[PDB]
């Protein structure tokens, strides 16, 4: 019915990449702790003092990649929905 | 700090078992051949492949260009 | 009346397929010759008998072997593999009889060639799960009419595009590209700077705010081999291109040299086969002898340079293509450029 | 046609006034105000070598397009009511891009020896920087021209060999010999680049 | 090779040939090839048969064509069938024949939706 599922099978195969791929980025700074090779982005113009900053500051970054996901899985689990409606 | 000797002698003793034990051992059927072309002809072009990739660092010439920001993380990164 | 439209194009063509038999009909003498292979004339000699047995002559119908010196055609016989990679060498040139047979090696070095041509790691990871898809439900499209011409041409490739992207995800795995970035395995082996604080390297990273302070090779500890593909940092480095374009521009040379030898030494069995002495000897020799001589020395030679020099000889460091150059215009100049090894001339 | 008759123009305006001018000029004893010297010495030799180094791509390029369309047009069009000459004609396609693939590797060759200086006046520079320009230049303008016209005899030649193989099948595999003796101009151009700067030691 | 040997020859004329070849056509694994003296193809043993052909294929294709423009879909998916040679087919393609003849009739009932039209631009002219 609504949000037919001809567009809603890429939607769905989008929202899987989507989440996988958000998880992963954000894995991947948390635990390497935002090595600058994988994780030149950032957002502070004065760390001369220590790492500490810095490693506070990319924790801070990598945490939005969890949110990401969150909102790809609830487009996933939307778009499912509209896919059972037959 | 990395070994070279290690990894030559694993990789290319795996591509070696690969590439020759696999024609020998292939059930008797109509797909042999195409089987046997497969598996020995990737089991080459994949270690020449990783081969050259591998020789092109050994003695480099330059070292790489790091920008300062890069110079001052990976002092506390890489230790 | 399909039906009859389907029974109707039957019986012209039979009818005009047995007009082609011979042009007289005394004795009987209404005789066509056919084009049949060897391991069907059983269902051949069946088909006959069947014949005769819904006819009341009880004849035998059959007839003694004979052979001319016609040209016989060709038929590549397929099965779910091979198939998709036969139509595509078949689409520009039709083999003669015993022809070498290239799609066996074609299978595989051509998605070898485009991984090489499109080496990276999430591209081929998606193109493998399209291949899967594809592939699993087989059964269901074959059994369904799609309106998308582009899809039949595109399923046509099944096996082609699953092994472009098993090659595809491999030769990402090792340039170490993995979406335009390097993945950090198992350890760097460049940046120390503990290490480099012994060679007068320390307070210039105040004035690093504006410059970009180059990294030399050999301080004592640096340099070393990665294990398996490119060292990673080098994805960040601002020179990257430098030797990133050497690299590939020796190993695309390396592998062209190689694929021709491949195609000349093939020939060689084409010819061998066919009982002509006279190509063999005054044919494959010379032309393997001139790629020989004429590139694998560049091949060799690339390699020895890969091989030979170290860090500290950067001073003067012989350049192989001006060689080359002087190879081609037999030129000898007394100075400027070192030799490679003893006793070139 | 209006684009020719502007074009004549402005030609026609700018050779009369040299004439002018430079009978004026001359007739008024000034000949010291020209002084070709300092036209030719004020000129970097990187501003030589870099537009040798545009053009040698640049202008194998437009061959290459030039030839490109003017034997596909052809092939496209003539192989409505014969399809068998869609594989058989490919050889003049190879090489009107053959032609670009020598422009890209003559400019890579080129492309080395750019090793900056510190000179600011004509008597630091000295004569070996003004030597490696002008040859940079001169090699990129040679290669680039010979093998836009090579490209284009190629094209032309490609389109009649395509256009004329529709009618017999056996008179292609013949007339490729014009279509093979079009690139030995451009082979000679890359050589003629090649030696024009094989004894430049910028730097 | 492919083959060893590809020019055998195995056939002989008989009363019922057209059978025989017919079932060599079901197996799908040969093909013709004769006539070397190249004769007109208006100068054949079996050009009535062809004629007759093509009649019926052209009463068909005019049925079909008139079907395809009655927005008719067809179905096929049934069996293959097998040619009935004997002379039964004659009196089948009579049937086809009549077939054609009401399409025929109905093109001629087709002059009265002219004369339809003859009143329906009068409308027209209602002012």
């Amino acid at each position: 019915l609504c949000c037919g599922p001809k567009l809603a099978a890429c939607g769905i195969v989008l929202s899987a990449w989507g989440v996988i791929m958000l998880i992963m980025l954000g894995i991947f700074f948390n635990v390497h702790s935002a090595v600058l090779i994988e994780d030149v982005p950032f957002t502070e113009k004065d760390f001369e003092n220590g790492p500490q900053n810095i490693y506070n500051l990319y924790e801070q970054v990598s945490y939005n990649c969890f949110i990401a996901a969150g909102l790809y899985l609830l487009l996933g689990g939307f778009s499912f929905c509209q896919v059972r409606l037959n | 700090a990395h070994s070279f000797a290690l990894p030559v002698i694993i990789f290319t003793t795996f591509w070696g078992l690969i590439g020759i034990a696999g024609p020998w051992f292939v059930p008797k059927g109509p797909n042999r051949g195409v089987i046997i072309t497969m598996l020995v002809a990737t089991a080459v072009c994949c270690y020449l492949f990783w081969l050259i990739a591998i020789l092109a660092q050994l003695n480099p010439l330059f070292g790489p260009q790091l920008k300062n920001e890069t110079i001052w993380y990976v002092r506390f990164l890489w230790e | 009346i399909r039906v009859w439209f389907i029974k109707v194009r039957k019986m012209k063509a039979i009818y005009h397929t047995l007009n082609l038999c011979n042009i007289d009909v005394t004795q009987k003498c209404l005789i066509a010759e056919v084009w049949c292979p060897v391991t069907d004339l059983d269902s051949i000699q069946f088909a006959l008998r069947r014949g005769t047995e819904h006819s009341g002559s009880t004849v035998p119908s059959i007839l003694n072997r004979m052979q001319t010196n016609q040209t016989p055609p060709t038929y590549n016989k397929t099965n779910k593999f091979t198939h998709g990679f036969q139509n595509i060498v078949d689409a520009y040139g039709i083999g003669t009889y015993r022809e070498i047979n290239p799609a066996p090696y074609t299978v595989i070095t051509f998605p070898f060639l485009f991984a090489v041509m499109f080496g990276d790691f999430g591209h081929g990871i998606l193109m493998t799960l399209f291949a899967v898809w594809m592939v699993l439900r087989e059964s269901r499209i074959l059994s369904q009419k799609h309106e998308n011409e582009m899809f039949s041409m595109v399923f046509s490739g099944r096996y082609i595009i699953l092994l472009m992207g098993l090659f595809s995800i491999y030769t990402g795995l090792i340039y170490n590209d993995c979406f335009s970035k390097s993945l950090n395995i198992f350890g760097s082996s460049w940046s120390v700077r503990p290490m480099f604080t012994q060679g007068n390297w320390t307070e210039e990273t105040l004035l690093g705010s504006s410059v970009l302070q180059l990294n030399p090779a050999i301080p004592g500890v640096f340099g070393g081999p990665y294990p398996f593909g490119i060292d990673p940092i080098w994805n960040i480095a601002t020179n990257k291109l430098t030797f990133l374009n050497s690299f590939k521009m020796k190993m695309s040379v390396i592998l062209g040299i190689i694929h021709m030898l491949f195609g000349v030494s093939l020939s060689l069995f084409n010819h061998i086969y066919f009982k002509k002495p006279l190509n063999i000897y005054f044919g494959f020799i010379p032309e393997i002898i001139f790629m020989s001589s004429l590139f694998g020395y560049l091949v060799i030679l690339i390699f020895y340079k890969w091989t030979a020099y170290d860090a500290h000889s950067s001073r003067n460091a012989p350049s192989l293509l001006i060689h080359f150059i002087n190879m081609f215009l037999f030129s000898y100049p007394e100075s400027g450029n070192a030799m490679l090894y003893s006793g070139q001339k | 046609t209006g684009l020719e008759l502007l074009y004549l123009g402005i030609f026609v305006a700018f050779w009369a006034c040299m004439v002018v001018v430079g009978i004026c000029y001359t007739i008024f004893d000034l000949g010291f105000r020209f002084d070709v010297a300092w036209f030719l010495t004020e000129t970097s030799p990187f501003m030589w070598s870099n537009l040798g180094i545009g053009l040698a791509i640049s202008l194998s390029v437009v061959g290459a397009a030039w030839g490109i369309y003017i034997t596909g047009s052809s092939i496209i069009g003539g192989g409505v009511k014969a399809p068998r000459i869609k594989t058989k004609n490919l050889v003049s396609i190879i090489f009107c891009e053959a032609v670009a693939i020598y422009g890209i590797i003559m400019a890579i060759v080129i492309s080395n020896m750019a090793e900056p200086f510190s000179a600011t006046e004509p008597k630091a520079i000295g004569h070996r920087n003004y030597h490696a320009g002008y040859s940079m230049f001169g090699a990129g303008l040679t290669v680039g021209l010979s093998n836009l016209f090579c490209g284009v005899c190629v094209g032309i030649v490609g389109s009649g060999a395509a256009l004329a193989d529709a009618q017999n099948p056996s008179l292609f595999v013949k007339i490729l010999i014009v279509e093979i003796f079009g690139s030995a101009i451009g082979l000679f151009g890359v050589i003629v680049a090649i030696l024009q700067t094989s004894r430049v030691k910028m730097g | 090779r492919s083959e060893e040997m590809t020019l055998a020859q195995l056939f002989l004329q008989s009363e019922a040939a057209y059978c025989c070849v017919s079932e060599l056509g079901e197996l799908g694994k040969v093909q013709f090839r004769d006539l070397n003296p190249d004769v007109n193809v208006f100068q054949r043993k079996f050009v009535n048969e062809v004629r007759r052909c093509e009649e019926m294929d052209r009463k068909l294709r005019f049925v079909e064509k008139e079907i395809r423009k009655a927005n008719i879909p067809i179905m096929d998916t049934g069996e293959n069938p097998e040619v009935p040679f004997p002379r039964d087919m004659i009196d089948l393609e009579a049937n086809f024949e009549k077939i054609e003849n009401e399409l025929k009739e109905i093109n001629t009932n087709q002059e009265a939706l002219k004369r339809n039209f003859l009143e329906l631009t009068e409308l027209k002219f209602i002012l």
